[PDB]
């Protein structure tokens, strides 16, 4: 089950 | 700072093409737009991260349509209206790392069968009653905004050429003025208070502003009465010594 | 025993020729199940393991979804590294992701994982206590910074603990018959003269899984390390896994030789000897 | 799937009382929550943030909490105050996608504390055409309701609470119009209840 | 910039048996970029229908790739995988060894 990706930004 | 939508209002026939837009908070990366009627809970459309158009929902029929083509703004165009289309049209955009939405202040939408019944309200300034200025030291003025439709207004108070909005309330919705009839026009309510030396200064100016949201200049209108147009009505008082 | 859930995802830059391409690939333990590539005509996650399919509609819609935001992210991420470290947007890069989550045999969280590489190095990575980071360049460092301030490692903390563990627990269950299932190692010797005073042997085991083994040969019991041509660990491509080891020995000593194979799928170890 | 359910839906309470407003869902594999409130007419205000890692989340007089496993989240009002007035708004967002799944809200309605309560109805006259005038019921504590009027072409507003900020002053009116010669504000609000001690001025 | 050469293993899926349908594999990894091209040939000839796996990596980054097609090994066809990769100079040809 994928992740979220909210929090993921460099 | 804020999300940014226009129009803030609009009126439109039946069979008329429309578009609104929104423009984000400048460092989010998702945009939202959502469907709300009165009493419900807003109702997914569609959403964007940049330029990629990630879901839409079944609410995203044919007649409707999204785009943000270079991320930043995007565009709802809704084809050939129909008067269940009328709602509030909702944008928000998020974050990159809460994802907390934050909403702009809506485009509504009134779809109507013909614009022949669209009025712009009469509005009168009530002055405060002497038995008021005896029985408490202060003095209600009242504001009716009469005989509009549809419900598209935003009633303001004035005093000496700045806006007020302590001593403010304003009905929190218009009632209609004929329940039974199928095009009802509208009516809507405020109160200011003041001191009654205030009102007793005939130096005060009291000012009810009702901005009146009706027809674009360039509507097709072949009625004899004045083209019921966007507008600001208002209706004014002057303090009394006595 | 324990059980891991893995996605690996790779963007690659491709300047004029369109936007990056992404491609991710979910595993559990050694069995790859789903996949996805932004150049495939579907544009869809897809199955890649029988027991995933009996996942419904919403299931592929949902995975979609997210793994397309995936997509975007590493795009925009890829940006960012661009500024970060200086470089024209001439170039090809790459930026990688791993991370998933490790079970025990009860299905408790063992660990979490969550890191990226740049152009194939580390980037940054989640720390083992799920509430820090290790930055490996200066560019990394401002990422960290960034996160540490925005408290991000606590809802990566919270998908690697809850989303992820829930999902694994869930595929190995629906998947039990062949995830669950061990399959030892087939054995053989092959024995090849070389010379007339040298010949190879050569140890093989075959059509195991998981992938983890120990093929060792020994002589008069001792270590035969630099002696000993050992391939790496190969699929078969049929959802298992091959291994071999030889050595070369003096004719006539063959019997001096025990080729010691190691495997979760073995009651006790084999010993081989020509 | 997900279902937001907002009980009760709709709430009138005095001043001053701490509330808690109620939220639940019916699929705990949520990420985040969020209660925002909403004016008549306007957009949506954002609140509170809760993320399924956290338990609760606090901002002025508003907490929230958050049960993942139960399925519910709690808004907390401490000291409520007229101006809390509106709908209040819970939404999710699923661990399997992006989008926000509102609730369709409570209404709040806090009712101000009036402690010297001057119940009356006065009569006013428009500032450019006298001899029209309204009618205002005004000065009377919460624990009044006004009715609609027996008449259907007399019009009559429901009470909107204003507040004169500088003086500490909050007062309750509603409003009665009628073009119509039997109209008087001797009898506008006699549909409804209204204070014994109401003050009618003395006949002009 | 990182630049690592290939591994390269050819080999059948199962052991050879003169006649018998088998896949031949050539299982690559350690390499980067990941930009590759991997033939199987047959006699010198490159084999249309190969497929392979999806792209992957190692704990070290590294990406690996089984590419795979049907075929009938006999005594005399040789075989072959022929890796094209920024690392080589010209591309690297190892030869299919039944027992390797």
């Amino acid at each position: 089950r994928y992740p979220l990706t909210l929090g993921w930004c460099f | 700072t804020g999300v940014s939508q226009n129009p803030r209002h609009k009126i439109t026939k039946r069979g008329q093409n429309v578009t609104f837009r929104c423009d984000p908070i400048s460092e989010h990366n998702r945009l939202y737009w959502y469907r709300q009627t009165l009493g419900q809970g807003p109702e997914f459309l569609t959403y964007f991260q940049n330029e990629a158009q990630l879901e839409k929902s079944r609410l995203l029929s044919d007649r409707f349509s999204a785009e943000r083509p270079k991320g930043s703004f995007s565009t709802l165009e809704i084809q050939r209206t129909e008067q269940g289309d009328s709602a509030m049209y909702l944008c928000a955009s998020s974050s990159w790392d809460t994802g907390e939405l934050f909403f702009g202040e809506g485009s509504r939408l009134t779809v109507l069968e013909d614009l022949k019944n669209v009025f712009p309200p009469e509005v009168a300034v009530f002055e405060p009653s002497e038995a008021e200025i005896s029985h408490t030291q202060k003095a209600t003025l009242v504001c009716l905004a009469t005989g509009f439709y549809p419900d598209h207004v935003e009633l303001s108070w004035w005093v000496n050429g700045k806006e007020v909005h302590s001593g403010v309330c304003t009905d929190p919705q218009p009632l209609k003025e004929q329940p039974a009839l199928n095009d009802s026009r509208y009516a809507l309510s405020s109160r200011l208070r003041v001191s009654a030396t205030f009102w007793q200064n005939p130096r005060n100016h009291f000012r009810c502003q009702v901005q009146f949201y009706g027809l674009s200049e360039n509507d097709e209108w072949t009625q004899d009465r004045a083209k019921p147009v966007t507008q600001i009505v208002s209706a004014e008082a002057w303090g009394r010594a006595d | 025993g324990s059980h891991s859930m893995r996605y690996f995802s790779t963007s690659v830059s491709r300047p004029g020729r369109g936007e990056p391409r992404f491609i991710a690939v979910g595993y559990v333990d050694d069995t790859q199940f789903v996949r996805f590539d932004s150049d495939a005509a579907s544009q869809r996650m897809e199955p890649r393991a029988p027991w995933i399919e009996q996942e419904g509609p919403e299931y592929w819609d949902e995975e979609t979804g997210k793994v397309k935001a995936h997509s975007q992210t590493d795009r925009e991420n890829l940006r960012i590294a661009l500024r970060y470290y200086n470089q024209s947007e001439a170039g090809s890069h790459t930026l990688q992701m791993m991370f998933g989550c490790d079970v025990g045999s009860d299905g408790r969280f063992l660990r979490g994982y969550h890191q990226y590489a740049y152009d194939g190095k580390d980037y940054i990575a989640l720390k083992e206590d799920l509430r820090s980071w290790t930055a490996a360049d200066m560019a990394a460092q401002i990422t960290k910074r960034k996160w540490e301030a925005a408290h991000v490692a606590e809802q990566q903390r919270a998908y690697l603990e809850g989303t992820c563990v829930d999902g694994l627990r869930r595929y190995l269950e629906n998947g039990k018959e062949t995830l669950q299932r061990t399959d030892p190692p087939k054995t053989h010797m092959t024995h090849h003269p070389i010379s007339d005073h040298e010949a190879t042997l050569r140890c093989w085991a075959l059509g195991f899984y998981p992938a983890e083994i120990t093929l060792t040969w020994q002589r008069d019991g001792e270590d035969q390390t630099q002696d000993t041509e050992l391939v790496e660990t190969r699929p078969a491509g049929d959802g298992t896994f091959q291994k071999w080891a030889a050595v070369v020995v003096p004719s006539g000593e063959e019997q001096r030789y025990t080729c010691h194979v190691q495997h979760e799928g073995l009651p006790k170890p084999l010993t081989l000897r020509w | 799937k997900q279902e937001v359910t907002q009980i009760p839906a709709a709430l009138s309470v005095p001043e001053g009382e701490n509330l808690v407003l109620n939220c639940s869902f019916t699929d705990s594999a949520i990420y985040n929550l969020q209660w925002f409130r909403q004016d008549p007419g306007k957009g949506l205000t954002s609140l509170l943030l809760i993320q399924s890692s956290q338990r609760e989340q606090t901002s002025g007089r508003l907490n929230a909490s958050l049960d993942k496993s139960s399925g519910r989240s709690t808004l907390y009002i401490a000291a409520s105050q007229p101006g809390d007035s509106a709908t209040y708004l819970c939404a999710v967002r699923m661990d399997s996608s992006y989008k926000l799944i509102f609730g369709s809200g409570t209404r709040l309605l806090v009712r101000p504390d009036i402690q010297n309560p001057d119940p009356a109805v006065y009569q006013l006259r428009d500032s450019k055409s006298s001899d029209k005038s309204v009618c205002l019921f005004t000065d009377f504590d919460s624990q009044t309701n006004v009715s609609q009027s027996k008449d259907s072409d007399v019009y009559i507003t429901d009470k909107c609470v204003l507040d004169m900020r500088s003086m500490d002053f909050k007062s309750n009116s509603a409003v009665a119009w009628s073009n119509k010669s039997d109209f008087a504000c001797a009898n506008a609000f006699n549909n409804s209840i209204i204070p014994e001690d109401t003050f009618f001025p003395s006949p002009e | 910039m990182i630049q690592r050469t290939p591994k390269i293993q050819v080999y059948s899926r199962h052991p050879a048996e003169n006649g018998k349908s088998n896949f031949l594999n050539c299982y690559v990894s350690g390499f980067h970029p990941s930009d590759i091209e991997v033939d199987l040939l047959k006699n010198g000839e490159r084999i249309e229908k190969v497929e392979h796996s999806d792209l992957s990596f190692s704990k070290d980054w590294s990406f690996y790739l089984l590419y795979y097609t049907e075929f009938t090994p006999t005594e005399k066809d040789e075989y072959a995988c022929r890796v094209n990769h920024v690392t080589l100079s010209q591309p690297k040809i190892v030869k299919w060894d039944r027992d390797m």
